[PDB]
């Protein structure tokens, strides 16, 4: 975009300061963040003395 | 016309099954 | 802001199309939305002779 090879980058591009200094972003169309991913809590094997 | 740039990133931008048949 | 009485507004101000038309917004400093609110579940204390 800075070199003119594209007009608009409609992609999941994160609005950040470094990028913001050279291009301009629209208002966010999608807000996200860091998150935790775990395996679904499968049923436990019955313990001795259950 | 304009030059819209993106990346291959499911489900943001995904190729259809018939991408070899259709090119646009 | 629009009529010049103030030079910047730094209160919690929603970013909307109507407002964006006449003034300038920075990128969001706080993302939020509508959400549900209820009373705490209030765990029951069993009776002695329950
Ligand atoms: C013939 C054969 C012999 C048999 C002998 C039967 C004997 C009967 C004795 C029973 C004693 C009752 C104690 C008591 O009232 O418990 C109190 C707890 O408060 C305490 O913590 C109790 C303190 C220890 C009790 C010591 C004996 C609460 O009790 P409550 O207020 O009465 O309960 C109504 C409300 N509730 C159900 C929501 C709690
Ligand atoms: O820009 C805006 N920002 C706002 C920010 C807040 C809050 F976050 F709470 F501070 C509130 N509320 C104050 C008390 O009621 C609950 C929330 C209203 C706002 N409104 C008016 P609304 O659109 O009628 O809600 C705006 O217009």
């Amino acid at each position: 975009l800075v070199y003119g090879k594209a007009d608009i980058a409609i992609a999941p591009l994160t609005i950040t300061l470094v990028r913001e200094e050279v291009i301009d972003f629209s208002k966010p169309f999608m807000s996200l963040g860091i998150s935790i991913m775990i395996k679904k809590p499968q049923k436990s094997k019955p313990g001795v003395f259950s | 016309t304009v030059v819209v740039t993106t990346i291959l990133e499911s489900p943001y931008v995904m190729m259809k099954k018939n991408h070899e048949m259709l090119e646009g």
